[PDB]
């Protein structure tokens, strides 16, 4: 709610934008353009890690007012994080939502977004710095000789029983799970609309947003059935033309019920159907037979052999128009249902019809880890360069890149697959890699690597046993001399059961602790030395 | 007709009433099997036949290009009912023969096998390219500017759009359909000859869906059919007319079997 703060917004600011993501230049780009408008000068941020943002806030080390970040917040109590916050204005306004209370109190420099159907923290600070024991509050914080406004010592005893027996619920609060929450800049799309605003490209910035991680096996949507009404209701309510559409640029954005298969649009059928993993894996494609039973599906609709290695873009028109006016009903009965979700599209002009989230998995592949030690800001620095309907040579590169990775991906999974290197090792599986790639040294393409190699052995080579149990990998970096990447990730089709492992690999660390890094605001990664992992696997096991 | 019908109708009781193979007999899911790839060449064994139904080799000399017609309207009466989408690649279907109890050497054939069902082989030798040809009579009238309708025989009716006129004509370069074609020149070996003379040879001709296939100096098998050139100028002759040869194409096996090959069993 800042309809009443957002007139305290004239003087100076910093806008700063924590870790990369889609969340965020969609957020932002917003933001920028918003404080432009009445006549303020203004600072975006790229972040590589906390680090670069102590030495970010050491590098404006000053006393501007308004500073804010967006989309992070849980990583210190940020009143001791940050000594020369005195009364200056913070703002957060993150969906990465289960962050310590010591961050919320101490109502001068932080601004409380908590609104949910979760009243569920309330004493929560209650006895942590408001008793203690072994240390005039008048509690277990002040003296505990029988002097605070069965024994004389029993004090304590209650007062660690309180502790303790809702440290149930403490323990149950950033030591069991993590996740998000809502919206990167939705609410900032409602807040921005009391202000007159019509910019449909707005409309398709927060469309990126959300079909980042409205990836309902990546991350949830929930709203996304309601939005389904909620955008709509924001749009098509409001409309400037009756009569008047049939015009060149920009004619008033649409919505549509159409799939998430990767590039229907830009490419050929048959090498399609075959990069993603929910078309893939239940039709077992990596071996011969998938092949064959594919191919009596490409029977039943009838569509020719040589057509499916034509570009759908370049096919002659009526199967082209006919195509999911066809799939949608003689595909739910051959075992794959639930590719078809919401979402939108619209062309600038007469060139091609983009896709409404084909930008994002040609984004994902604008992270270049290359050797030039220069390139993640620049690529950021691309990227929100790239979403308006100017710069658009590159999209297509991004295209081209982001396929003849997705094509790559494949190419180690049946590598790995049939040498059987899916290693148990306990109560978990577990997997181990050799050398670097330019492809998947960053961590997002190696969450990629493992949503396709976990649906593949786990959902085929066993009973019904161990078809729920997690993830892990390895990820080498001959970049910096070797220090051997690992990433946590979940087991399979529970949406609302998410991490464990926002800290659940902290138990080695408490164990024996080697080296152990989490530079990341992002939980659920680290990052370790080239070979001190073996000794620490064991420790890690449990 | 009544019998004359029964021809289609015992192929349609036989591919799925003849089994081999401990159940789901072959052509139950062979023509699929075609019809996925999109070959359009569908192949009949003759043993099958004699296993099923003997009656099919005294009616199949009379005129066998009527049986084979007989035998592609039930291809296409089956497969573009049963797989409606089909009817955009081809839309076209003709079957094969690879069965036959008699190898037939050459230097050994007359008169007596006229138009009838044969097996030869043999060795290529040099002949011509790849070529289309027509498949169908339309022309374009020229007094009224219509066309005359759609229709080695020649058949120009009077019936036409121009108030059934127009004797004159002429024609396009398109909306008439085509075929591809081929020639080959069969010599037989050098090895079952008769020991040093000279060969023998004929030309054979083979057609759209066999071509690409052949090659100069290779092994061979075919099961062909006798033609009769009709007329080399039948007048004042020589010491014999001006007459002449070919075999016509139905299927070819070849020996060598240069790619991924057999078919499976069941199990």
């Amino acid at each position: 709610l800042r309809n009443d703060f957002y007139r305290q917004l004239v003087g100076k600011r910093i806008l700063i934008v924590v870790n990369y993501d889609i969340d965020a230049i969609c957020a932002s780009r917003i933001l920028q353009a918003l404080f432009k408008y009445d006549h303020m000068l203004y600072t975006v941020v790229p972040i590589m890690g906390v680090t670069g943002l102590k030495r970010a806030y050491g590098e404006h080390q000053g006393d501007v007012k308004y500073v804010v970040l967006v989309n992070c917040g849980g990583c210190v109590d940020i009143v001791e994080l940050l000594q020369p916050s005195d009364d200056v204005t913070f703002f957060i306004c993150d969906s990465h939502r289960p962050l310590d209370v010591c961050n919320i109190y101490s109502d001068r420099q932080v601004c409380i977004l908590g609104d949910a159907s979760l009243e569920e923290n309330i004493p929560a600070f209650e006895t942590i710095f408001y008793d203690s024991e072994g240390e005039d509050s008048g509690a277990g914080e002040s003296d505990q000789e029988d002097q605070a406004p069965h024994e004389q010592r029993i004090l304590k005893q209650r007062a660690r029983r309180q502790w303790e027996s809702e440290r149930d619920r403490i323990m149950f609060e950033y030591t069991q799970f993590s996740y998000y929450g809502r919206s990167a800049a939705l609410m900032v799309f409602e807040l921005a609309w009391k202000l007159s605003k019509d910019n449909m490209d707005l409309l398709w910035w927060a469309i990126v947003g959300i079909t980042e991680q409205l990836l309902l096996g990546k991350i949830e949507s929930g709203a996304y059935t309601l939005e389904l009404e909620q955008i709509q209701s924001h749009v098509s309510r409001l409309t400037n033309k009756t009569n008047d559409q049939n015009t060149m640029s920009a004619s008033k954005i649409t919505f549509e019920n159409d799939l998430h298969l990767v590039l229907y649009r830009h490419w050929p059928v048959t090498e399609s159907m075959r990069y993603s993993r929910y078309s893939s894996c239940q039709l077992k494609l990596w071996t011969l037979r998938g092949e064959k039973r594919l191919h009596e599906l490409l029977l039943e609709m009838g569509l020719p052999l040589v057509h499916a290695r034509q570009t759908y873009g370049a096919m002659d028109l009526v199967l082209r128009k006919e195509f999911f006016s066809m799939v949608e009903r003689l595909a739910e009965k051959y075992d794959i249902a639930d590719i078809v979700y919401g979402t939108f599209t619209l062309s600038y002009g007469y060139r091609s019809r983009y896709a409404a989230a084909d930008y994002v998995y040609a984004l994902l592949a604008i992270m270049e880890s290359v050797k030039k030690h220069k390139t993640p800001e620049d690529c950021f620095l691309e990227a929100s360069d790239a979403l308006s309907r100017q710069h658009k040579q590159l999209l297509s590169a991004g295209i081209d890149q982001a396929k003849l990775l997705h094509a790559a991906v494949f190419r180690q999974v049946q590598s790995s697959l049939e040498a059987r290197q899916v290693h148990s090792a306990g109560s978990f599986f577990y997997y181990v890699l050799q050398e670097e790639h330019a492809f998947f040294s960053y961590p997002y393409a190696l969450g990629l690597l493992a949503r396709f190699l976990l649906r593949g052995h786990v959902a085929t080579s066993r009973a019904r046993q161990a078809s729920d149990l997690p993830l892990i990998a390895s990820c080498p970096l001959n970049a910096s001399e070797g220090m051997c990447l690992l990433v946590g990730i979940v087991p399979v089709r529970e949406d609302s059961p998410r991490n464990f492992f926002g800290k659940a690999f902290e138990q080695a660390a408490q164990k024996s602790g080697v080296a152990l890094l989490q530079d990341f605001f992002e939980p659920a990664v680290v990052q370790l030395r080239q070979s001190d992992l073996t000794r620490f696997l064991d420790s890690l096991t449990v | 007709l009544g019998p004359r019908t029964e021809i289609a109708n015992r192929f349609q009781s036989f591919l799925r009433t003849f089994v081999d193979e401990r159940g789901a007999y072959t052509y139950r899911d062979r023509i699929r099997r075609m019809c996925e790839q999109n070959m359009s060449s569908f192949v009949v064994s003759y043993t099958d036949l004699a296993n099923k139904e003997h009656v099919l080799a005294y009616f199949l000399p009379e005129a066998p290009f009527q049986m084979l017609e007989i035998f592609d309207k039930v291809a296409k009466d089956m497969v573009l009912s049963i797989f409606p989408t089909y009817e955009r690649v081809t839309t076209e279907i003709h079957v094969r023969i690879s069965e036959l109890p008699l190898i037939e050497e050459l230097r050994t054939f007359r008169k007596l096998h006229l138009n009838q069902l044969v097996r030869t082989l043999g060795v290529v030798t040099a002949t011509t390219g790849v070529l289309p040809q027509l498949s169908v009579i339309k022309y374009d009238c020229v007094k009224c500017g219509y066309v005359l309708g759609p229709f080695n025989t020649e058949i120009k009716p009077g019936s036409c759009p121009e108030c059934q006129s127009t004797g004159p004509f002429s024609i396009n370069m398109e909306q008439t359909l085509y075929r591809n074609y081929q020639k080959i020149t069969l010599q037989e070996s050098p090895g079952r000859i008769p020991a040093g003379r000279i060969p023998r040879s004929k030309d054979v001709i083979l057609l759209a869906d066999l071509c690409d296939q052949c090659k100069p100096g290779d092994e061979l098998e075919v099961t062909g059919i006798y033609t009769n050139n009709y007329d080399g100028s039948l007048n004042t002759d020589q010491g014999f007319p001006v007459f002449a040869t070919v075999i016509i194409a139905n299927h070819v096996v070849v020996k060598d079997s240069k790619q991924v090959v057999q078919s499976l069993t069941d199990e």
